[PDB]
């Protein structure tokens, strides 16, 4: 559906196509061939410094999915309840009305407190319960 | 029967491609000599356990002449040669007026008692200094001989690195992760083609960066026959490299015993030149065996009878050229030796300690090797002893014009390239890109 | 069985040992120690530029397995049917005859169309069905 | 519980909190903003060379979890039996007594032989059995 | 944009190797560079500039 | 025109020997300081 080709469309239609937004995110139309006899020019330095910032934005979120059991797929749920105090709108309502665009501007605040809680109930509690529950 | 797509990772399949490589070197002198021009202070180290995995049932076609590893070695050495000596003394204001005579005895050598103007420690005060140098380093222009230096024309000269070994050590090449170097440890080679027993290595052979024309000094010696590297052969015009089966040892000395003369050019900067020669006037003196060489030539003339038509006329010496091009120009102990290739091609034959064999040896200090039109280098003299402990690991040949048919096709040494010098080392190498992702259908699927 | 030590051997014996081909693929006999007082030499620049190309070849395929549910293992199947028009040879036949070597030269063409289809049936359809199917 | 805030505490209390030890391990208090007009200074070179060594230590272990089926979580068991010859102490005993600190100094020796065995029973045997067992 | 100043090549070496290239000799009549432009086209472009 | 027949001292291939050379240049490239026009 195109790179960010679902950003305009509502959350429901945005969750419908979000693989392309991660597909062309790394090696798409920016990777290229990457081809006086020296490569220490202004274009050589700029491409390698940008390469470091390229992986940094991917790995930051990649590590999080890995410590949530959501690493194996694009969309995976967790065993974390939603504290009503964060957002008071209906599940189905933001999906055809608010859109991911405004929605990120709503969570961004408690987003770090959400990430903190996501680590324990789904991994620090769920995967730590396995140690005893695996053999019975 | 219900074919479903199955994803496989770590699939052993390669794609022909070239990537940026890096060093692999073992600890040499460690204490005494810490940084030699090639290895420097910080070189990527080598592992004592290389991946010797040989792949059966794999007949991958190797490209000898069209190998992209050869071009990588060409750019790395020259860039390093420009880098080396950059922080050293610039001989830009050194080149001045030169007035001289010859020796105290009328030629019974190739040195000239020259006088010149060099700015001492203080810029304002000027001192007239006398110093030695070898033949060809200066060119005439005008009772007294009045001439100029060969540098001023062509390039800005700089004084070379002090106490830095200009002698090679095994420099192995390591390909990065997700890439592999295909090793060809096959017996014969017909100038690129399909191999027998292709191997997979992540670290190459102990390739020494060869700095010579005419003869090859280090490296691969493929046994039981002399290997003919053919970039091109039907057409005489193109260069032909030949790998030797057994090494032909070569001694190289210089019984010219020189002292240390230091003259400061402006503030701090120190210029070191040839002092005084102690003893009798004599040539460098390389030396070689008579019979051993003859024996090595024995199979060379026999192989060319098989490659080229019948027993057609085929002998002559290096044609034309400048000193560095037509003579066996090589680094030995520090200085550059320019010995003659005339007593070799003196033998005309059709049907298939040691002996005193030497060549017309001459020394040269002004050296901007591989034609340095920007940064020129002055070779510093070496105080005392000069030893060899080197080898013959091959040679470079040429054409016989563009004669149609005929019975005359006289071959001589006219190989004028540095890339072809490492083509007797990287002949067995070809870099490949690893593709671990593989898609294969089979009767299995996933559920809920 | 050795780095690429199964490339010669048929697909069946190649799929038998393919972990070593990924094990020595990154930090094996090429990683090393990675040891005038400066590291800006010709060997320093060459090693770091090669390091960028090293991860690039791994991450390109690593991202794909992550968006296929095959991230968790070396060999994992998908819910994608094989269009007979791509290849007409028997499943068991290429596994003891053709070998992965020639096989890659057969798929490489439709390989991008295969990757496009692999994303939707196994992730954009299967994992998107979960949104409603997870709680019932 | 803090970065390495469980190293002092026994293995049982160390396994209780080991997510923070991986959380602040990459982009925590070392990432920062990463802000004459040129960035080729002594601080620019030092930060990018350190970035290469930063991912190298993560990816080495990240690849291993990926080839063990343990990629999806922090703690995941395997189908590999423990050869008594390696360690003779009771399971519960090292967990409240020896601590991970001394324990790493005990396994480090056979650690490579352990990694070699971990690859085959759990992946080269278990995941290779699936090829035939997936459809029946 | 033209320059009907027709100049030859004069090379003078400054010390060793280094070569300095400067204006040689102008062949023909003495004249200005000569860029040139349209009268009406510009006027037409200016028409909407003053209106805006 | 706007060109000036200038003379000057340029160190030739040899540092010791000095040669007086004549070369062309365009207007504004030089600025006055002092029978003969003497500038920098
Ligand atoms: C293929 O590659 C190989 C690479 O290994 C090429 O090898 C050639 O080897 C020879 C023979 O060794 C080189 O010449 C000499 O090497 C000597 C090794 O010295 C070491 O031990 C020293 C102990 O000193 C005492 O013994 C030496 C014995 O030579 C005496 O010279 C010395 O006066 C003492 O009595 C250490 O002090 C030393 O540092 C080494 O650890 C060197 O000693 C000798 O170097 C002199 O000059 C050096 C300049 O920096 C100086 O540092 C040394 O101290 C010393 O005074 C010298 O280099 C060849 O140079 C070398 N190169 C070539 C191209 O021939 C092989 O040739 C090559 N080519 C092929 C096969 O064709
Ligand atoms: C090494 O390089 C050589 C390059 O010469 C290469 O072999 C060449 O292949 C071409 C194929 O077209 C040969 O070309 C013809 O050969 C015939 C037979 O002798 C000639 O009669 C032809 O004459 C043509 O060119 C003349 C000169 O311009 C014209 O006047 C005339 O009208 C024709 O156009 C033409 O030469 C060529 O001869 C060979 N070279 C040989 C046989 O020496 C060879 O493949 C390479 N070898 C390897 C792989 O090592
Ligand atoms: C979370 O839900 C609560 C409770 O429903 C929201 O808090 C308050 O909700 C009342 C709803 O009756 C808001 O009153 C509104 O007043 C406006 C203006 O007079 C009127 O037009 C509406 O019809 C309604 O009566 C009240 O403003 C609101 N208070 C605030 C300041 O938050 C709560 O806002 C929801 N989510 C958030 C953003 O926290
Ligand atoms: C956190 O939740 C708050 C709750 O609304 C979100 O907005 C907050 O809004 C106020 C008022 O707009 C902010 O005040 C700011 O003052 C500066 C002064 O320079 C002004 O430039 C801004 O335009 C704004 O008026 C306040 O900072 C802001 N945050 C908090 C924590 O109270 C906020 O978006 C949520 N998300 C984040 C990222 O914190
Ligand atoms: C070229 O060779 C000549 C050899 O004639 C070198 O210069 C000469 O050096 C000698 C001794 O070093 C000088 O003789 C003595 O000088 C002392 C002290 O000044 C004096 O007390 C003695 O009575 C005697 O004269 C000699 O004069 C000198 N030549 C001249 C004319 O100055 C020269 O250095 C060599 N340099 C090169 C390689 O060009
Ligand atoms: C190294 O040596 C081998 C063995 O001689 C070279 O193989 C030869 O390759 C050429 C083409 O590169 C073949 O020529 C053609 O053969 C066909 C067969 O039908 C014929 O119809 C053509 O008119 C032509 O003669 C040649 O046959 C083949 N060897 C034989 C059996 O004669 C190999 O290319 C060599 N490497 C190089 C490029 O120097
Ligand atoms: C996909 O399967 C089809 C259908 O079986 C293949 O298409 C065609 O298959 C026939 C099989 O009878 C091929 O005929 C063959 O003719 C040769 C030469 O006369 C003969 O030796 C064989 O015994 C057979 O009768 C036919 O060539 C083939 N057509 C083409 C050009 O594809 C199809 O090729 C298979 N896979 C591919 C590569 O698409
Ligand atoms: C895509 O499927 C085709 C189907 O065979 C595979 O091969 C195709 O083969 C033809 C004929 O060999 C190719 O023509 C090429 O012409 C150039 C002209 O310079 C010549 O150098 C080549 O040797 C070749 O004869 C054609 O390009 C090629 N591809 C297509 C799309 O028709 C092909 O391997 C499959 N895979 C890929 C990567 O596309
Ligand atoms: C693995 O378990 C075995 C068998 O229990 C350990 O091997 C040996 O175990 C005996 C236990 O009776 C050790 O004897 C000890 O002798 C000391 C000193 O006399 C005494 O204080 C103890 O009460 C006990 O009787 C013996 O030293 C030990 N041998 C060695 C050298 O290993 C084995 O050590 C355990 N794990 C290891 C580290 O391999
Ligand atoms: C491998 O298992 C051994 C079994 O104890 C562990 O320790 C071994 O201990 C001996 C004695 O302490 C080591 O000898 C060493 O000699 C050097 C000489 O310079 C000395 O500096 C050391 O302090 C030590 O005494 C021995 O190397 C060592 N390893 C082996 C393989 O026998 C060892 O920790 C286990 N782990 C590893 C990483 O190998
Ligand atoms: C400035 O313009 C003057 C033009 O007067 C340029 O220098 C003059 O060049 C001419 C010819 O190139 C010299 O005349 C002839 O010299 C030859 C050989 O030396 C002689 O055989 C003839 O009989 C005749 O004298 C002329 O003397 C010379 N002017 C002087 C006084 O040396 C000058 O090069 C221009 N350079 C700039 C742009 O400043
Ligand atoms: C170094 O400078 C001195 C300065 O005296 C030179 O001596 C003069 O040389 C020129 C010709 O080159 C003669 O015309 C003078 O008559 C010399 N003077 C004396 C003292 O006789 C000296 O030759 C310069 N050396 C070089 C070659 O640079
Ligand atoms: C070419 O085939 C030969 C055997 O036909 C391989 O030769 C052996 O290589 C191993 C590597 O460890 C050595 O230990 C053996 O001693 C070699 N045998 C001898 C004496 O020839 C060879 O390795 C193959 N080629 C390549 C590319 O490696
Ligand atoms: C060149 O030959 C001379 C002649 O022997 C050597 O000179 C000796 O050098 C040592 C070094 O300390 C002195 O102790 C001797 O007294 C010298 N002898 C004499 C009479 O000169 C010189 O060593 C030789 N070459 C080099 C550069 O070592
Ligand atoms: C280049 O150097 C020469 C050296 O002779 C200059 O000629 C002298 O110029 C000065 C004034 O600049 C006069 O006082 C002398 O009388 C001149 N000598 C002669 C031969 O008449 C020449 O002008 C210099 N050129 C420049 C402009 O650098
Ligand atoms: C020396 O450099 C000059 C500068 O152009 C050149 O003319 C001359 O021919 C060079 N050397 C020779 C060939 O004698
Ligand atoms: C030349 O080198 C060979 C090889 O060591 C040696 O045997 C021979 O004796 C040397 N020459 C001399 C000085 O005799
Ligand atoms: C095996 O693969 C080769 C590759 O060309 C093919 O020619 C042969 O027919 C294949 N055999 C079968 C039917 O598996």
């Amino acid at each position: 559906l195109g790179f960010l080709g679902a950003a305009g469309s509502t959350m429901g239609a945005a969750s419908m196509a979000l693989t392309v937004q991660a597909r062309l995110l790394l090696s798409g139309i920016v990777q290229q061939q990457n081809n006086h006899m020296l490569q220490l020019t202004v274009w050589g330095i700029k491409q390698l410094q940008a390469r470091v910032l390229a992986v940094e934005r991917y790995l930051r979120d990649q590590q999080l999915l890995g410590i949530w059991g959501c690493s194996g797929k694009i969309i995976c749920c967790t065993n974390v309840p939603w504290n009503d105090s964060w957002s008071n709108k209906t599940i189905n309502e933001i999906w055809d009305n608010m859109t991911w665009m405004q929605w990120e501007k709503e969570i961004d605040n408690y987003t770090q407190h959400i990430y903190t809680l996501l680590e324990v109930s789904q991994i620090q509690q769920e995967k730590n319960e396995q140690e005893l529950l695996e053999l019975d | 029967a219900k074919k479903w797509v199955t994803v496989y990772y770590g699939v052993p399949v390669w794609k022909e491609a070239t990537t940026t490589l890096f060093c692999a070197s073992d600890a040499k002198a460690y204490d005494t000599e810490v940084h030699n021009v090639w290895a420097t202070h910080a070189c990527v180290p080598t592992d004592p356990n290389p991946q010797e995995i040989v792949l059966g049932n794999v007949t991958e076609n190797f490209n000898m002449w069209k190998n992209n590893m050869v071009e990588q070695m060409h750019e790395d050495i020259i860039s390093l040669w420009d880098q080396s000596l950059k922080p050293c003394v610039k001989l830009t204001p050194l080149c001045v007026t030169l007035n001289c005579n010859n020796v105290n005895t009328n030629n019974t050598g190739e040195m000239k008692n020259c006088s010149f103007n060099v700015t001492t420690s203080i810029r304002d005060k000027i001192k007239k200094e006398y110093a030695l140098f070898y033949k060809l380093d200066v060119v005439p222009l005008e009772n007294i001989t009045n001439y100029r230096l060969i540098n001023c024309n062509t390039s800005v000269i700089t004084q070379a690195c002090p106490k830095v070994s200009f002698e090679p050590i095994p420099i192995h090449y390591c390909a990065p992760a997700g890439f592999a170097i295909l090793k060809c440890n096959s017996k014969t080679f017909n100038g690129s083609g399909p191999c027998t027993n292709v191997s997979t290595v992540q670290c190459t052979h102990g390739i020494r960066p060869v700095v010579s024309t005419q003869l090859l000094l280090n490296g691969s010696l493929a046994e039981e026959e002399i290997v003919i590297r053919s970039e091109n052969i039907t057409d005489n015009a193109k260069t032909i490299i030949v790998q030797l089966n057994e090494a032909v040892e070569i001694n190289c000395t210089r019984p010219n015993n020189n002292t240390r003369k230091s003259i400061h050019i402006g503030p701090g900067r120190a210029f070191y030149a040839t002092g005084d020669i102690i003893g009798n006037i004599r040539q460098a003196h390389c030396n070689i065996s008579k019979a051993r060489w003859n024996e090595t030539l024995g199979q060379i003339v026999a192989k060319l009878e098989e490659q080229f038509p019948n027993k057609t006329i085929i002998f002559n010496h290096s044609s034309g050229g400048d000193p560095e091009i037509v003579t066996h120009s090589f680094n030995c102990g520090g200085e550059f030796f320019y010995c003659n290739t005339t007593p070799l091609f003196n033998s005309t034959w059709n049907n298939t300690g040691e002996q005193n064999i030497t060549l017309q040896c001459r020394i040269k200090q002004i050296i901007n090797m591989w034609q340095g039109v920007g940064k020129a280098m002055y070779a510093p003299p070496i105080r005392g002893q000069i030893r060899c402990s080197s080898n013959i690991t091959g040679l470079l040949l040429t054409r016989d014009g563009g004669r149609d048919q005929n019975g005359t096709e006289t071959f001589r040494p006219g190989g004028g390239n540095m890339r072809d010098n490492w083509r007797s080392e990287l002949y067995k190498y070809k870099v490949v890109k690893i593709e671990p992702l593989g898609i294969a259908p089979t009767a299995c699927k996933r559920r809920v």
